[PDB]
């Protein structure tokens, strides 16, 4: 069943059994603010990702694409 | 090594840091005697700041060598550590201890 | 199911809206407004902290050593 | 668990007596060269502090009736990670 | 023209607007709160400017202005590191203060406003005057509107905690009063500059400490005095409440850093282990019994008594750590203090018209914004990380153990005791159950008017909390200069 | 002052203006009314305490017991200590600190 | 059947974030620059180079006569 | 203190599959306790002996019995004794 | 999680005296859980067997009194550990 | 050395005679008549007390001062503090006995380290220009003497506060005090 409840208590987390009839364009709308900044987080976390031991070339190693501290370093190395 | 820059020309001390041979009278001596002395314990623990930044540099960067590759600047923290505290400037101008 | 959210924020009921007492004008425009101008002001106002000070000197202080490696040698 | 971490706090407090700081890698760097006794009175104060979260035989009255929550809760929380803290 | 006597001046200005309206215009009331409102909102303008000018690494004192008129007893301003962020409080929850009372003060609301005012210029000057004369001027000057802003506005037994504020700070102060005249006496002044490089013989310090200490332990206040607390902090009206127990306490916290710090150095350094005594005995004592309190607002009150001794344990521990962690903690309890008074008596007891925690049970069942904001204060009582209430807790806890271990010790059981008193009130309040079955009537949430000053003072702890460079960075030079002791190697440089 | 009994004690099944609390309306209360109600620390009822005691004491003595036992009958060290060249003085910090065996006693 | 609106509370929150953004970037000074033309005007007003010594010695020395005026004047002989 | 070697050499063949055996052999009683015989746990659960120790280990030892009566109780009666006398 | 699912089974009953059979009623559920049981038993080869058991020979392995005495301690909870498994 | 049990009597006469004549006072404003002889009839019980507080505080404020060979203000306390407690005994009740014994016991302790000024106050002698002038110039002051003031340590730790803690360490443990290396090199 259902359990009664008051109609007037506003919550900011829903109330009892809340969804609105737009709780997909919402949720598509906050969806891009977590990405929007995650990104943001991610701008900054790979522009101050430090690091002291250089990876080898052949090992398999996502963060060579998008931070700082080795994309100048491999280029660098990439001079002979 | 590193110039000085322009906001290190206003607080830097004019006075070496004491109270011998000066005269408490001249409010204007007294009070820059008293910001010297605390300027040299700010500036005695501030190099504890920066042998920690090394020191923690090494730390990641050997791991288990690191008790034989960067004990050098171990040791120079641990003699700031011993020594360098923010102690005021009343204990100074209030005792004289000539040697 | 999922029943629609619903609630009355500040108590007032769909039919009504918010009256003010008056206090909001000077409460979100003078005391909220002047604080965040103030953090504004803020990000602007010059370090004069003795950290920043001491920092420099501590930081010349080393490059008479061998720890900090100092840019420009004399 | 604020009973562990009164002690955890009072180690903290240790650990900034005898060593002038808390990062991972200054407490570490000097600890081969600290005393032993302050090596037991910083040890023994997370000693109690990891009887609280994990809990263990005297601090752990707190786990059994934490089972009240829903089991999600207790599955996530008080079975594979808050009590490993 | 000083910024300092600006501050002074303008809640002046709100006093005179206010009264002369009448002649002007039956004037509604609401405008004189407006005038009343928007005038402390200027004082809070002028001391944002003063801090955007503020230097943080200067001995002398700042924004000074030239007398060249000495008479008998001038008035002299002045604002360095360790009394701005006293000034900055007190300018910040003044307007939150007659907010929490927009609609709680029916009658005399010229009076309650007046008294305000006059209240927000008597407290400014405490901590803006140079010398310890005029510290006790205006120190003891909030007594007469505190008196009658209690027993015009107050609760039931309102007579009876009148009486109880104004006759034990006046006993307090005479003994103050008695150490002030001494030491002007021996130095012929009392202007800080002129003070303060002053010595004291040892058995002068000592008697010094005394009188001094007898003032600033009945005004902390330490348990066993406290009774006048409990009666004048629940007896007063909320913005009263608000106003002493955020500002009014704080003020014996900042007597200790002109009065007893630079002045009195050895008599500190050997009484310390009585002070300890009373701080953890204040803890210790001060955490049972407002676990057992029945009063929603006495509770409240009288666990700043809890805390008002942790950050006087750190005051005294000659500790970099511990001064500024206890100026952190006196500042974090204004933001914490003030939302719980809202919380208990402007938010309950304005519903309900009762403070007895018998009568509540549930209250997150209808109130979900005020079970909210009552849960963040309850974690900022209870010195909960990423609250500014935490790290002065921590600081100050740091401070007094590394000067007296067993003392610090007894006072770090007030991470499991202040827990204790402010989950047990949580859970009784908003938890428990469904709703209290005495409620024969719904309640209504929130309004905008709560939770916007609930929404600021969370606000201000929090930021805080997450960075509290914003208060410490102005604090460091100046509070460098209230520690006594030297190193074996880095005292008397040539 | 009404009996000072804990309502844990009290009927859950019968009538009860709030039930929640095993309270009648208005019913006459202790003195130690806050702390005699419903959300209260719970009271055990077991066993007498005199007699916890007694039979906590036997576990802690089996305890002991079973020690004994051990300590009697368990087997000596198989493996030498680790024999380290140069008692790894340099890495383990140098000399100020704890060093590997090395020719030392056993 | 109703539509919740995304409200007031939402825009702030964003606004917020994305103004502290804008509002850093044209706080850095630079890499190598001179400090900005607002960053040199907080600077100028809060000058205070040596106001205050002046001020605070002078007014110290006036107070400092004064106590001698009234040590002289108090204990003086019957 | 490195016990690494030790654990795979040196260790005895039998202690090293003895907690196997264990398993095995104490998980089959009490599958012969329960749905083979079913008798012998009700004998010992009646005995005035084995009553006792099914209450006592049940009951969690007693230990929250010794936390609220002695320790929590007395932190509220502490408090009683303060704020009114 | 297993255990989650049965009480939801059930009408969230949590006692053992009303419950049984259910064995062709949750096959999947009973599955998991002895599976999950048998690594916390430390059956032989599998996830809780390398780490649980491995532990009673570090125990061991350390030829000291402390950790013979423990074994035995260690052993005896581990067979009721296979008793409410 | 004096004489408590002589003394004690002279300080009995004194005060127990001013309680002669307020016991007068008390006959003359009676209402009834009594008597002349009703001085001692009545009235007897005040002057008793007044007889019995004087020579109380005088004996046991002398027999303390024996006790030592010291004169100083605390001797007066502790009789004082009898003074006080005799005062109760005539009520019969122990809060009485303390709380007097406390009110007048703390009296006559503050009017003697303090010099009431009943009888003067002690005279200067000296230049009063002089002594205000030297307690507020004397700015600087010997580190011996807030060494023996406030100790060593706690803070306190001068130049040679870690020469002579090793030797006092050595003098008490019987531990050669000798920090570690703490480095692969040197
Ligand atoms: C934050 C950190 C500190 C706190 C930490 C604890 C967490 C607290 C969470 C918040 C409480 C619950 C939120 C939900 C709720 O109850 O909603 C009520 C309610 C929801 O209903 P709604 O229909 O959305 O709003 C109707 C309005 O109340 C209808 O009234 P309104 O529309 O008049 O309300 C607007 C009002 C609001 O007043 C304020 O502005 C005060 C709040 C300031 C927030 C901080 C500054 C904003 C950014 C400034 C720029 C950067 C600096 O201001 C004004 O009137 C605007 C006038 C202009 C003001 C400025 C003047 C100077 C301009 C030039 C400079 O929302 C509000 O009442 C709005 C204010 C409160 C929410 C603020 C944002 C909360 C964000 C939550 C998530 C993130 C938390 C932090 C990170 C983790
Ligand atoms: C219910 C509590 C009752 C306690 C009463 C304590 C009364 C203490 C006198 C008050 C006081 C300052 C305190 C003023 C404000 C604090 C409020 C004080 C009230 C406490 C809440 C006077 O202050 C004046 O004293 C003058 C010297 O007399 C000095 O000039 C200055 O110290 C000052 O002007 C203390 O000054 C002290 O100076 C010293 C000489 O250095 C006097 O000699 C001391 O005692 C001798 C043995 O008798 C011993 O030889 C020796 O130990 C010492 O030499 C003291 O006797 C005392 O006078
Ligand atoms: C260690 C030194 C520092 C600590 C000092 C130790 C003393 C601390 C305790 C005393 C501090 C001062 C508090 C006194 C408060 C008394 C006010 C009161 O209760 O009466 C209100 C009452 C108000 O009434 P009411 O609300 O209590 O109820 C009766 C209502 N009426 C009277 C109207 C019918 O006012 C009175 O009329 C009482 C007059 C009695 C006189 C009180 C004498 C004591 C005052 C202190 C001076 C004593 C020496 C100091
Ligand atoms: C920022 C943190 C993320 C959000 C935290 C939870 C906030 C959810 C808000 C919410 O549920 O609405 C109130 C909810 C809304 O509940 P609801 O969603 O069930 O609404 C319907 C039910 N009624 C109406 C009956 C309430 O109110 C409550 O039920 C309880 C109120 C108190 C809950 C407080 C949440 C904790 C907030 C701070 C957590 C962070 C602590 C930091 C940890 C310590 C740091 C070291
Ligand atoms: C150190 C001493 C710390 C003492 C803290 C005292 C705090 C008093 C608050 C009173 C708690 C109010 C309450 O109802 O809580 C009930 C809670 C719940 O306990 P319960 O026994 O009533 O729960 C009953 C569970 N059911 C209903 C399923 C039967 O009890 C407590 O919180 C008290 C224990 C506090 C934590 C234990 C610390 C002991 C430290 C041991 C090492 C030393
Ligand atoms: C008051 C309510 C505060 C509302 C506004 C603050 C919101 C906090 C979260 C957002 C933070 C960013 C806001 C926009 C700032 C953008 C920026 O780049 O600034 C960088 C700065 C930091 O820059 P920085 O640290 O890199 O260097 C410049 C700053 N100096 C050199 C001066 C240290 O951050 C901020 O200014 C945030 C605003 C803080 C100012 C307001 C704090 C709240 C009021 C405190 C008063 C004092 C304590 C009260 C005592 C009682
Ligand atoms: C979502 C997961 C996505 C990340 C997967 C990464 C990955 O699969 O490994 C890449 C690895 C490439 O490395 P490669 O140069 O080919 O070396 C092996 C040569 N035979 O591919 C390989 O061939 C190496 C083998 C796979 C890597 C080991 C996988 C098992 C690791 C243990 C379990 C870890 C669980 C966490
Ligand atoms: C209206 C509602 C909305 C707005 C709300 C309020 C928003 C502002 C909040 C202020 C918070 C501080 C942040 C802003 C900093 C601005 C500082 C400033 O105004 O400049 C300082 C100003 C001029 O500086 P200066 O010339 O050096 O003064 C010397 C006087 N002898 O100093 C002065 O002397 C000014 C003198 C006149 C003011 C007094
Ligand atoms: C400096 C202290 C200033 C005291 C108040 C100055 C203004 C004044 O006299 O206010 C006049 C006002 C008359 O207002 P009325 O029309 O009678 O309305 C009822 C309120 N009594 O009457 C008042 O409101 C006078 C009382 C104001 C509060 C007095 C605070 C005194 C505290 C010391
Ligand atoms: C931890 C979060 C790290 C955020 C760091 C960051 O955002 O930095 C980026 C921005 C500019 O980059 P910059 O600081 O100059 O990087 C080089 C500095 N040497 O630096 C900034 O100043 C931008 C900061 C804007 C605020 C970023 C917020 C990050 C998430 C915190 C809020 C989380 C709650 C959000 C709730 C949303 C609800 C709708
Ligand atoms: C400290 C210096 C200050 C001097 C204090 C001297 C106390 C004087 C008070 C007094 O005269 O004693 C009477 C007081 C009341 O006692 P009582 O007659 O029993 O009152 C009935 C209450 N149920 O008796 C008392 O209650 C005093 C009990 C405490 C005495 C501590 C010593």
């Amino acid at each position: 069943p259902k359990i009664p409840y008051p109609k007037h208590v506003w919550s900011p987390a829903g109330g009892w059994y809340a969804q609105p009839a737009n709780w997909k364009q919402n949720t598509a709308i906050f969806g891009l603010v977590i990405f929007g900044i995650t990104a943001m987080v991610w701008k900054y976390s790979a522009e101050h990702e430090v690091r002291h031991k250089m990876p080898e070339p052949d090992r398999f190693y996502p963060s060579r694409y998008w931070v700082k501290q080795i994309k100048d370093y491999e280029r660098a190395q990439k001079e002979k | 090594p590193t110039p000085e820059s322009e906001a290190f020309l206003a607080k830097k001390p004019q006075v070496p840091p004491t109270f011998d041979g000066v005269d408490y009278e001249d409010n204007k001596r007294l009070k820059q005697a008293q910001d010297a002395i605390i300027r040299e314990q700010w500036v005695q623990v501030m190099m504890g700041r920066l042998v920690r930044e090394e020191l923690s540099k090494c730390y990641y960067r050997e791991g288990v060598n690191h008790l034989e590759k960067c004990g050098k600047l171990r040791e120079r923290y641990l003699q700031l550590l011993a020594n360098a505290k923010v102690k005021g400037y009343l204990f100074e101008q209030q005792n004289y201890w000539s040697k | 199911q999922y029943d629609p959210p619903t609630g009355w924020l500040w108590g007032v009921r769909p039919g009504e809206k918010y009256q003010n007492e008056g206090w909001e004008g000077p409460f979100f425009y003078g005391f909220w407004g002047s604080l965040i101008v103030f953090a504004i002001a803020y990000a602007y106002k010059p370090d004069t902290s003795i950290q920043t000070w001491a920092l420099e000197e501590a930081r010349r202080r080393l490059e008479a050593e061998g720890i900090l490696e100092d840019p420009n040698p004399t | 668990n604020r009973v562990g971490d009164c002690f955890l706090t009072v180690g903290m407090f240790a650990i900034l007596w005898s060593l002038g700081n808390l990062d991972y890698a200054t407490v570490f760097s000097l600890a081969p060269y600290i005393n032993s006794n302050v090596v037991i009175i910083i040890g023994i104060c997370l000693l109690i502090g990891a009887m609280a979260k994990s809990s263990q035989v005297g601090l752990h009255v707190w786990l059994p009736m934490a089972m009240e929550g829903p089991t999600p809760v207790s599955a996530l929380i008080h079975a594979a990670t808050m009590v490993t803290a | 023209m000083s910024l300092l006597y600006v501050l002074l001046i303008i809640p002046i200005i709100g006093i005179f607007l206010i009264s002369t309206i009448d002649s002007f215009y039956f004037f509604n009331v609401s405008y004189y709160k407006k005038i009343a409102l928007i005038t402390t909102i200027l004082n809070l303008i002028v001391s944002l400017i003063i801090y955007i000018l503020f230097d943080f690494s200067n001995n002398q004192f700042q924004f000074i202005q030239e007398n060249l008129d000495l008479s008998f007893y001038d008035i002299y301003l002045g604002v360095d590191g360790v009394s701005i962020y006293f000034v900055l409080l007190t300018t910040i929850i003044m307007p939150i203060a007659l907010v929490s009372n927009w609609n709680s003060i029916t009658n005399n609301i010229k009076s309650y406003l007046i008294i305000m005012l006059l209240l927000e210029t008597l407290l400014l000057a405490v901590f803006l005057v140079l010398d310890v004369l005029l510290f006790y001027i205006f120190f003891e000057s909030i007594l007469p509107p505190l008196f009658i802003l209690i027993g015009l506005f107050g609760s039931s037994n309102k007579v009876r905690a009148s009486f109880y504020i104004f006759l034990y700070t006046l006993l307090g102060s005479l003994f103050l009063l008695l150490s002030i005249l001494t030491m002007s006496s021996i130095v012929g002044t009392t202007y800080f500059d002129v003070l303060l490089k002053s010595s004291f013989e040892y058995t002068t310090q000592l008697f010094l400490f005394f009188g001094i200490f007898i003032a600033f332990a009945v005004k902390t206040p330490v348990w066993g005095l406290n009774s006048w607390l409990l009666r004048a902090h629940v007896e007063s009206p909320l913005g009263g409440s608000i106003v002493l127990a955020a500002i009014v306490l704080k003020l014996s916290l900042y007597g200790v850093f002109r009065l007893i710090l630079p002045i009195l150095p050895q008599a500190s350094l050997n009484l310390t282990y009585i002070v300890y005594a009373i701080g953890a005995i204040t803890v210790l004592y001060a955490s049972f019994s407002t676990l057992r309190t029945v009063d929603v607002k006495e509770l409240i009150a009288y666990s700043s008594v809890a805390h008002a001794a942790i950050y006087l344990m750190g005051v005294f521990s000659n500790t970099i750590q511990g001064l500024e962690g206890a100026i952190l903690l006196g500042l974090a309890h204004g933001f914490v203090s003030s939302g719980l008074f809202i919380c208990a008596g402007g938010i309950l007891y304005d519903r309900t018209g009762t403070r007895l925690i018998y009568f509540f049970r549930g209250l997150t069942q209808i109130m979900p914004l005020f079970s909210l904001f009552f849960f963040i204060l309850c974690l900022g009582n209870a010195g909960t990380p990423l609250t500014l209430n935490f790290v002065g807790e921590f600081m100050s806890l740091y401070g007094t153990l590394e000067r007296l271990p067993i003392a610090g010790m007894l006072a770090s059981t007030s991470i499991i005791f202040s827990a204790a008193y402010s989950i047990y009130m949580y859970n009784r309040i908003a938890f428990g159950g469904s709703v209290s079955l005495y409620f024969i009537d719904c309640f209504r949430d929130l309004t905008k008017r709560e939770f916007f000053i609930l929404f600021t003072l969370v606000s201000f702890t929090v930021i805080l909390g997450i960075y509290p460079s914003f208060v410490l960075d102005g604090l460091h030079y100046n509070i460098s200069s209230v520690v006594y002791g030297i190193e074996p190697n880095a005292s008397y440089l040539t | 002052n009404p009996p000072r009994i804990k309502r844990q004690f009290r009927d859950p099944h019968a009538d009860w203006w709030d039930k929640q609390e095993r309270r009648n309306f208005g019913e006459p209360v202790h003195e130690d009314h806050d702390i005699l109600g419903m959300f209260s620390p719970y009271e055990y009822t077991w066993i007498t305490p005199g007699k916890g005691l007694f039979q906590i004491g036997l576990f802690i003595a089996s305890f002991l017991g079973l020690c004994y036992v051990v300590k009697l009958t368990y087997p000596d060290r198989v493996s030498y200590p680790r024999e380290f060249e140069g008692g790894l003085e340099r890495e383990l910090g140098g000399a100020g600190a704890v060093r590997a065996f090395l020719c030392l006693d056993d | 059947n109703v539509e919740e609106p995304l409200g007031a509370a939402f825009y702030i929150a964003v606004g917020g974030i994305a103004s502290s953004f804008v509002i850093y970037n044209i706080s850095r000074p630079g890499p190598n620059g001179e400090p900005s033309s607002l960053h040199k005007w907080f600077s100028k007003i809060s000058d205070y180079k040596d106001e205050w010594e002046t001020r605070n010695t002078l007014m110290a020395a006036a107070l400092e006569q004064a106590a001698h005026d009234k040590h002289l004047l108090l204990t003086a002989e019957r | 203190h490195e016990i690494m070697i030790d654990t795979e050499f040196a260790v005895p063949v039998l202690f090293k599959l003895l907690p196997f055996i264990f398993t095995i052999s104490f998980s089959v009683i009490a599958l012969t306790l329960s749905e083979l015989l079913s008798e012998l746990v009700i004998y010992f659960k009646f005995s005035r002996f084995g009553y006792n120790i099914f209450g006592f280990f049940n009951q969690r030892f007693l230990i929250e019995f010794f936390y609220n009566k002695y320790i929590t109780n007395l932190i509220l009666n502490l408090g009683g004794q303060i704020t009114k006398i | 999680l297993g255990a989650g699912s049965v009480i939801h089974a059930v009408a969230d009953n949590q006692d053992f005296r009303k419950f049984g059979g259910l064995i062709s009623y949750l096959p999947l559920t009973y599955s998991v859980m002895l599976i999950a049981s048998l690594s916390l038993v430390a059956f032989p080869f599998m996830t809780g067997f390398y780490s649980k058991d491995f532990i009673l020979e570090s125990a061991y392995g350390q030829f000291s009194f402390s950790g013979v005495a423990v074994y035995i301690i260690a052993t005896i909870g581990a067979i009721f550990t296979t008793l409410y498994s | 050395p004096k004489d408590a049990v002589h003394l004690g009597l002279k300080g009995a006469a004194v005060v127990g005679g001013i309680g002669l004549l307020f016991a007068a006072v008390r006959t003359s404003l009676a209402r009834k008549n009594v008597g002349p002889w009703a001085i001692f009839t009545r009235n007897g019980k005040l002057a008793a007390t007044f007889a019995a507080v004087g020579g109380a505080y005088d004996f046991t404020r002398a027999a303390a001062a024996n006790l030592r060979e010291k004169e100083d203000w605390v001797n007066n306390g502790i009789g004082g503090l009898f003074a006080g407690a005799t005062m109760g005994l005539t009520t019969g009740r122990i809060p009485r006995v303390l709380g007097f014994a406390a009110l007048t016991g703390v009296v006559l302790a503050t009017a003697e380290y303090a010099g009431s000024g009943l009888r003067g106050v002690f005279k200067r002698d000296v230049d009063e220009y002089e002594r205000k002038e030297f307690l507020r110039k004397n700015r600087r002051r010997p580190i011996e003497e807030t060494l023996a003031e406030i100790g060593e340590g706690r803070g306190i730790k001068p130049p040679g506060y870690y020469e002579r803690r090793a030797q006092r360490l050595k003098e008490k443990y019987g531990v050669d005090i000798n920090p570690v290396c703490a480095d692969p090199d040197q």
